[PDB]
RNA sequence: UCAUCUAGACAGCCGGACGGUGGCCAUGGAAGUCGGAAUCCGCUAAGGAGUGUGUAACAACUCACCGGCCGAAUGAACUAG
């Protein structure tokens, strides 16, 4: 009956939101950090769906995540709170992966425009071994067919 | 440069009434980006959706007038916001999509050009 | 002055090592023959490396107007000193010929600027063949298609010191 | 720079009729008739149609012509006033004292009395313009309505009521007490 | 209290204006330069002071 | 009623206006304006009384009602 | 000297001013608007990884951009009489 979405980090404020919900702050978060498993170690956004008497939590597709994710990465504890620049090889499946999982939600424009887009969202990702992320992507038609 | 933007869109328009024997003239008030953005996405199909500047318009009817005389009797209706339509579908089907999308508290066909005929609807 | 143009032609003085130099040509406009060849020196001395005493003028002719009565535009670029420094002005003007446009550029710089004919250099001047490249709106105000306006308030001045009934300003 | 012809029109609804000699305007209209000099100001006037009147100005300089859209707005002021009217609402402003504001006659003149503005034993009196008439209004609080045909009158009575009420060695912006307008327009709005 | 439009209204007259920098005049709130002679039409005008 | 504006007519110059050399060497014959220099002068021809085609200041002539 | 301009300019009204994306670091928070860097696509007629107001963060409002009315020159910086 009622949708509330957050951005958490994995593994894991959340109570506020909770308390108009009248639920479990501890309840909830197990329930997040289960989603988050899926990839987790990075901040992803999740759905809470609440029945009135409990909240089911999924993780929504987003592509700085999915990016992320998909750049290979150690695991980091983050106590340190370093820079953590990103850097990608190239993944051009895993971008036409990430395009395709996107399936043009949120009516992205063209299968091809939507791993273009996709490109875009790696503005943190270097996203290529060696060329800046997107700029081939006018450049080669290659794999328009496989975002479709 | 704003003349160059200029020329293409010129040249564009020009090639879709060739390609569309079908062509809905809309007017859109209050219809937000968005509202527009989902109503091209439904018809990206069968339909081509334009918008422009009716000054600049007008000059291209005129200056196509002398190919396809009869889009000349468009010109009256281009007057007021308006947006065209350009499809293969017949009438109905597209009208009917147009007019449902979006509507909250808003498109609407003004006019129907077809095959050189000019319908109310 | 009444300004009159010349063409005023001349050259270096001849030499062994080299004769024939290259006739160096200028338009200049001038009250009469010796302020136009005192002009020419003068920008010759701030083109090339000559003067008067090792250069000579191998010619001054009149150019007067090609058609008198025909009605133009022209363009005028000039250079002219300030109290301050140089500046470049362009200025046109809807005038019968060549040297009473200059004549009434003079006086407009004059005027408006304060600028004496020693401090101002005239770069060019020339008829502008075609309407709408005119861009100043005080003479493409006088370009429009059938052109009329009154006079009002006509003063009539009187040889009488005394006149016998109040003056009518209709024109 | 001596622009050699500019032009302004005005335009004359049915029911009005415009009467131009030299240079002195006569105006009527349903609601009566107006009449205003204009021998300072040196344009020239030109009747197209009877219901387009152009006003000119021949070789003007920049204040000149601006004089010209001045004058095209006064005539037509004077000609919206005698078909609409003109209506001003002015409110009282108060914090503790009330302002009482009635109409007093000295020697049958039409006086409008304020009484007890900040608590003064002082009353101010503001005349009345002829042609202005005043009517303290209904069913809104403490408002006050100056109607007539010429605008320079009705602003002008308005202003001098606003004026009278002016308070003094005080920080004026907490003591905002007064009679301010709140209203222009006409009496015949939305016609 | 007055009330909240009739502060409004009477501060559109009191205090919603500018103040010249040279010269103390009181300014319509949109001006640019002063109208008085005596600081040469100065563009060195500053909002007036408000309360609160 | 209707409106009433005194309309003041005088004189507009123009091609066609023939005009009446005030002073100078003509000083006393016609002319017709060719056409309009600027404010102040114009270009006159009066072929039939011996006035040469000449740009002439405005001051020196005066219009004639015939056009 | 730069720009815009009858293929519609500048004022004034009215409408839209969107998605990827809560872009990447960093923070108890900062989602265009505390900062550090980058500053790219889609849909476009058009919309900045944001001009301000703005909230704990949002939300909301407004912008610079495009559109209907207007139909013709206008904006910025600078120079000197
Ligand atoms: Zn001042």
């Amino acid at each position: 009956v009622k949708y509330l979405y957050l951005r958490a980090v994995g593994g894991e404020l959340a109570p506020k939101i909770g308390p108009l919900g009248l639920s479990p702050k501890k309840v909830g978060e197990d329930i997040a950090k289960a989603t988050k498993e899926f990839k987790g170690i990075k901040v992803t956004v999740q759905l809470k769906i609440q029945n009135r008497q409990a909240a089911a939590s999924v993780v929504p597709s987003a592509s700085s995540l999915v990016i992320t994710a998909l750049k290979e990465p150690p695991r980091d504890r983050k106590k340190d709170k370093n820079v953590k620049h990103s850097g990608n090889i190239q993944l051009d499946e895993i971008i036409e992966i990430a395009r395709q999982m996107r399936d043009k939600s949120f009516g992205r424009t063209l299968a091809s425009v939507t791993k273009e887009i996709l490109g875009t969202a790696q503005s943190v990702g270097c996203r290529v071994d060696f060329k800046n992320p997107h700029d081939i992507i006018e450049g080669i038609n290659a794999g328009e067919i496989e975002i479709p | 440069g704003i003349r160059e933007k200029k020329a293409e869109y010129f040249a564009k328009l020009r090639e879709y009434l060739e390609e569309y024997k079908s062509l809905f003239v809309v007017g859109v008030d209050n219809v937000s980006s968005q509202q527009m953005h989902e109503v091209r996405k439904e018809l990206r199909g069968r339909a081509v959706v334009l918008m422009g500047k009716n000054t600049m318009v007008r000059r291209a009817i005129r200056g196509f007038l002398s190919d396809l005389p009869d889009f000349e009797k468009l010109l009256p209706f281009v007057k007021g916001n308006v947006g065209f339509v350009f499809t293969n579908e017949p009438l109905t089907e597209i009208k009917n999509v147009i007019v449902s999308n979006r509507v909250a508290a808003g498109l609407t066909v003004v006019q129907v050009y077809d095959n050189g005929q000019v319908f109310p609807s | 002055a009444h300004f009159k143009e010349y063409q005023v032609i001349g050259r270096r003085l001849p030499t062994e090592s080299v004769p024939e130099p290259k006739l160096f040509r200028m338009r200049i406009f001038a009250s009469n023959e010796v302020i136009a060849k005192s002009r020419y020196w003068y920008f010759l001395q701030k083109l090339h490396k000559v003067k008067k005493a090792s250069g000579e003028i191998v010619s001054i002719n009149q150019i007067n107007e090609a058609h008198p009565t025909k009605v133009k535009n022209f363009g005028v670029w000039v250079r002219y000193d300030s109290r301050s420094g140089t500046h470049n002005m362009y200025k046109e003007i809807r005038d019968v010929s060549r040297v009473a446009a200059v004549e009434t550029l003079y006086q407009d710089m004059a005027a408006r600027h304060r600028a004496r004919f020693r401090s101002i250099h005239i770069l060019k001047v020339a008829e502008i063949e075609k309407t709408a490249d005119v861009k100043r709106q005080y003479v493409k105000q006088f370009l429009t298609k059938d052109l009329k306006f009154p006079l009002p308030h006509r003063v009539q001045k009187s040889t009488k010191t005394f006149s016998y009934k109040r003056p009518s300003t209709f024109y | 720079m001596k622009y050699i012809q500019t032009e302004q029109q005005i335009e004359v609804p049915e029911g009005v009729t415009v009467s131009i000699k030299s240079r002195i305007v006569k105006v009527v209209g349903p609601r009566g008739t107006l009449t205003k000099n204009l021998k300072h100001i040196d344009v020239t006037f030109t009747k197209v149609n009877n219901q387009l009147i152009k006003v000119a100005v021949h070789n003007g300089g920049r204040k000149h012509v601006a004089a010209l859209r001045t004058v095209k707005s006064l005539v037509d002021n004077m000609i919206t006033g005698v078909t609409k009217g003109y209506k001003y609402k002015m409110r009282y402003v108060y914090a503790h004292f009330p302002i009482n504001v009635n109409i007093v006659e000295k020697d049958g003149a039409k006086f409008i009395e304020v009484r007890n503005f900040l608590g003064d034993k002082k009353i101010r009196n503001v005349p009345v313009r002829d042609g202005v008439t005043i009517e303290f209004s209904t069913n809104v609080k403490d408002e006050i309505v100056l109607s007539g045909n010429s605008v320079e009158d009705v602003s002008q009575n308005a202003a001098d009521l606003q004026q009278i009420c002016r308070v003094r060695n005080k920080d004026i912006r907490k003591f905002l007490d007064g009679i301010y307008v709140s209203h222009k327009g006409f009496i015949t709005e939305d016609l | 209290i007055i009330e909240p439009s009739l502060k409004a209204l009477a501060s559109k007259y009191n205090c919603d204006k500018s103040v010249c920098r040279k010269c103390y005049a009181r300014l319509p709130p949109r001006a640019t330069n002063c109208r008085k002679r005596k600081c040469g039409h100065t563009n060195q005008l500053r909002p007036k002071k408000k309360l609160k | 009623t209707d409106s009433i504006v005194k309309a003041s007519n005088w004189r507009l110059v123009e091609v066609g206006r023939v005009v009446l050399i005030k002073k100078g060497q003509s000083a006393g014959k016609l002319a017709a304006i060719v056409e309009i220099i600027d404010q102040k002068k114009v270009l006159i021809d009066g072929p039939k009384a011996g006035v040469p085609r000449q740009a002439i200041n405005l001051g020196q002539v005066v219009l004639t009602p015939l056009t």
